[PDB]
């Protein structure tokens, strides 16, 4: 796509994930190395040896290569090996879980999926969520989407759906609070 | 005989100017009063649509 992450970033996590997504992308590959580094996110917090070992710093750099051998050599793509080496080499390793983290956002950023949220004070009756449902597909009707619902607001019988990075207000609180301060400045 | 004549001239002018500022004041300050009388009624009514969203 470009080989061109979606966002650049300076900071040391944001500039590692961006080399190794443009590298990854470039040859073929980013669901591979997605799977590995989601495995490590995974046993960062699972293993509680491994995170000992990735923040310990007075360890050796020869020592860190052995144990990463240790764990796995194979089943890890060769962006991957060289990655871990470089980490390794730039005693950047205590980083390598942001780094994995902030991959799989991206990677999740180019994941057509989203999720949308909606926010109404009453409880949404089943029939009436199916038209919500109409409603969004009609107005986006090119992309599938995965609906969440969530009632606890301050709101009346208004609807705000969240999208990702979009933020859209249909409630009639805003309606209200409107009429009352236009009324004020009538200017009679 | 001048000085009590051209005092009455200018007593005169004096007088006339505080009638016609006192004709002019409470004319202009009844006017104020009917418009914040008009103003008064205009907010009672928008007081009303309030309470109309309220209720």
């Amino acid at each position: 796509p470009g080989d061109k992450p979606p966002a650049i970033e300076d900071s040391i996590h944001g500039k590692y994930a961006g080399v190794l997504f443009s590298s990854a992308s470039s040859n073929k590959s980013l669901n591979k190395v997605a799977e590995d580094m989601k495995y490590f996110n995974q046993l960062y917090k699972e293993s509680e040896v491994f995170k000992s070992f990735l923040n310990n710093v007075s360890l050796k750099r020869n020592q860190q290569r052995d144990i990463i051998s240790a764990l796995g050599k194979t089943n890890f793509n060769p962006a991957t090996n060289n990655l871990l080496e470089t980490l390794i080499e730039n005693k950047r390793l205590d980083s390598l879980p942001k780094i994995a983290e902030k991959y799989m956002d991206y990677y999740r950023i180019l994941n057509k999926q989203e999720s949308i949220t909606i926010i109404s004070a009453q409880e949404l009756t089943a029939a009436e969520k199916q038209k919500v449902e109409q409603g969004l597909k009609k107005g986006n009707a090119n992309v599938q989407f995965t609906v969440v619902y969530q009632v606890d607001p301050a709101i009346l019988g208004g609807l705000q759906m969240y999208s990702g990075n979009n933020f859209l207000d249909c409630s009639l609180l805003s309606r209200v609070n409107k009429l009352k301060t236009e009324i004020a400045k009538i200017s009679f | 005989a001048d000085s009590i004549n051209n005092f009455l001239a200018n007593e005169y002018l004096r007088l006339q100017s505080h009638i016609t500022s006192r004709a002019l004041n409470i004319l202009k300050q009844a006017q104020a009063y009917e418009t914040m009388n008009q103003a008064a009624l205009l907010q009672k009514l928008i007081d009303d649509a309030t309470s109309a969203i309220d209720n």
